[PDB]
């Protein structure tokens, strides 16, 4: 699978939404109902999946699906 | 006035059934729930049998609420779903209601996620592998915290811990809230997980059965002359405790009325019960009850010591008017934190359907048990008043007396 | 009718003192108990500050009794020893007495001893190296079970757990035992241990303070505009809850009467309080109290969001008649399952000695905090009624009201 | 032979009744959970290994001192 759809898969099962609702411009909080604790576990599942380490200052920048795809694509 | 309390609904997930119908069938047939455990063997224990919940829980609960739940909270959640539907309580009748509360507890949270949290910390990842969910899964009040939120409980909400008398004290505490006029409905019960992290320390003390690993259904053998320790078990349970006038006005189905509740303490030895505390606990629950006791669900662990001290207490309480006795732990094992609410549910099923489940696995009755009426075969009988004992580590005792209206 | 409950003795082992005399001195001065922790730094945590118990416990408890105990049970035992003597009770009066109970719980139990047994189970020795005292040390009812046997308690005996409202619910259920006429004396309280095996779980959620590891004394800063999480702490506490006539019969020293007890559940968000449940919890405890509230011991704890939400609940209940407010956690930290009984003892000492402990470390007061009397300096004043709030994970709430007898 | 010191602090005596025939139960008041710990504490002072069925027979104090002198 492509990098883009591997992130969308992870976001889907971590927040509990369908894959169709996981579009690129969708934000985690207001669109996918992610609370404050879901954001912490989400970045943990991305950094367990592509074998990358995300600094906390940059993890707080990741608030949309595109932002998560852009970070994994750039590293 | 005094305010009376009744049971209007129950739910159970135990090793002998995933609901009150499956439990009712196992109780009649005397079918054991003890099975061989590969997990207990691979971890290096001596006991290889347990009373496991024969049910996969993957996906049964919504993701937004199962993310905080250990196994103890999951079994209690599924039990409360059953009790809510059995009591006929609509959502607008128990949700967002200050007169509706919940008192459910576990023996000691979840050692599995306790050990998992420390393994990830010391690992190469560090805090990145711990996760923000271990706190709610490892704390002692996780059963009450994880359940009061999705069910929108507005009344009282806390957890009680008292070793194997845990869920028994929760029910007694619920009756007190109804008697004090604080609540109209209180969900009372508990749950327990089943893992090698929690069972291994019992094996280090030498309290688990390790001589019947090749035949698991014969391991839990209460009152038999050849017992060697109790069988670890897990599950959950939940009962709906309701004020009497509140239940009558809504046409609820009333199982029985909790006419007595005893709660004492030994204050003598940490591991060995004395007996005097169990007598006061039983005599406290019988005070004010005119009708005699027809059935007694004893605590009966199947241990070489604690089995006889309860029989001596029962003998001093009743003397010659010995009620019918049977230890359901021979079928189900010892669910610890959930033993009190599960055994009260077994006793209510006996009272509801008019039978007495047998105390199985008795090949040779112990000499110190003669003279008592220990039922070994299922008997049809119109029961009126039933009693269940629940003893706990540290000398704490609990007793419930239930009677039909 | 209805039986009345009073406090006839107290004991405390906290991070600002090892008895009610030391604790009284720290409250009037405003001394913080937060220090630097090398263990939290060695384990790889982001928070390096805590409120530890500055006390040596080697030889204070008998070997036959301490062998079953974890640190949570040791702090509660040493607290119960002080409370029994402070109440003027002798073993002939409370031992082997069915009218004397004990309700004391812990936040969870003991993660340190649970981890120690798992490492030994997986080690080279195996089951032989686990030891026979891991059950008693790691179970949730360890505090009550390790205490009811040495003190020979014959009444009720169990533990109540409700996150950080734990020991407040213990006190509330002790009062109910007296009101129902089932007990004459109930020892209520709790304890909590302090180790990295427990604190590292809160650091994973980001609930601990990590920006002030160099200046630990100003880390816990409730109601300050630059807060970033609570500071973990430990200790224990125990109060002697007794029936009024029984206390007046033996001519006991009575601190205050428990005139109100509130206990509610939010049922909304589990990690963020709702405030609605806090309003119902305060009104239920104030029901029947004709005298006004002079002092309110807030839960506070210097959390980024839960600080202002509790303040809105106070304004909704009191309106223009706001009482004096101060968060003692700015000095002591958050002792989790011991906070309820410890903050209740802080309110008792202030009521007994007529003063108000300050809410320290406030440099820039935050928004929606203006309009309330957040007492920042130690103000001497004769009080007659106090109040202490306690919240916990799961949306559970507890409230106690204490009033002098006059 | 510092065995008398470990046994004294393990059971709760001022090191007095330390004879050959002193049982741990009726002479030194040792709990059955303490008898397991009494074994355990001996390995901490000397690295040795004891099986299981042999430990139940062991209920003497002089045997512990003699076991140590031979190990
Ligand atoms: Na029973
Ligand atoms: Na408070």
């Amino acid at each position: 699978s492509t990098i883009e759809e591997r992130v969308k898969k992870i976001i889907g099962e971590q927040l509990g939404v369908k894959q169709e609702e996981v579009t690129n411009n969708a934000s985690f909080v207001e669109d996918l109902g992610a609370d404050s604790l879901d954001t912490v576990e989400l970045v943990m599942a991305l950094e367990e999946e592509f074998d990358t380490e995300i600094p906390d200052e940059e993890a707080e920048k990741i608030t949309t699906v595109q932002a998560a795809i852009d970070y994994i694509n750039g590293h | 006035v005094s305010k009376r309390a009744v049971i209007t609904g129950l739910g159970i997930v135990s090793s002998i059934g995933n609901n009150q119908q499956e439990v009712l069938a196992s109780l009649r047939e005397g079918r054991s729930g003890i099975t061989f455990s590969q997990e207990l063997k691979d971890s290096g224990m001596r006991s290889h049998v347990w009373g496991n919940v024969k049910l996969d829980t993957t996906g049964l609960i919504d993701r937004k609420v199962v993310r905080f739940m250990s196994d103890a909270s999951i079994y209690a959640f599924l039990s409360m779903e059953q009790a809510i539907a059995d009591a006929g309580l609509s959502p607008e009748a128990y949700q967002n209601n200050p007169r509706v509360g919940l008192i459910a507890g576990s023996g000691g949270g979840s050692p599995r996620f306790q050990v998992f949290g420390a393994d990830a910390m010391r690992g190469p990842r560090g805090l990145k592998a711990v996760g923000p969910y271990v706190v709610t899964k490892a704390m002692a009040s996780g059963v009450s915290a994880c359940l009061a939120t999705p069910f929108k409980i507005h009344g009282v909400n806390y957890s009680i811990s008292s070793a194997c008398a845990t869920s028994a004290h929760c029910i007694g505490n619920a009756v007190e809230q109804i008697q004090l006029g604080k609540q109209d409905i209180v969900f009372a019960g508990g749950g327990e997980e089943l893992c090698w992290e929690m069972a291994c320390e019992f094996d280090a003390m030498g309290a688990l059965s390790t001589k019947y690993n090749d035949t698991p259904e014969k391991a839990s053998r209460t009152y038999d002359a050849h017992r060697d320790g109790f069988v670890i078990a897990g599950g959950g349970g939940m009962v709906v405790v309701e004020e009497l006038e509140h239940a009558l006005a809504r046409g609820a189905h009333i199982y029985a009325e909790i006419v007595g509740y005893g709660a004492t303490s030994d204050g003598a030895d940490m591991v060995a019960p004395s007996g005097e505390g169990a007598v006061r606990c039983m005599k406290m629950a019988m005070h004010g009850v005119d009708t005699p006791i027809d059935y007694l669900n004893s605590h009966g662990t199947s241990t070489p010591v604690g089995d006889v001290k309860e029989l001596a207490a029962i003998r001093e309480v009743f003397g010659d008017k010995s009620p019918a006795i049977s230890a359901t732990k021979a079928m189900t094992g010892h669910s610890l934190g959930a033993a009190g609410v599960q055994e009260a549910i077994y006793s209510l099923l006996m009272l509801e359907h008019g039978f007495i489940a047998p105390s199985i696995n008795i090949e040779e009755l112990d000499e110190q048990a003669a003279g008592l009426n220990i039922v070994t075969e299922t008997t049809d009988r119109e029961l009126t008043t039933v009693m269940s004992n629940s003893f706990g580590f540290g000398g704490t005792n609990a007793t419930l007396v239930m009677r039909k209206l």
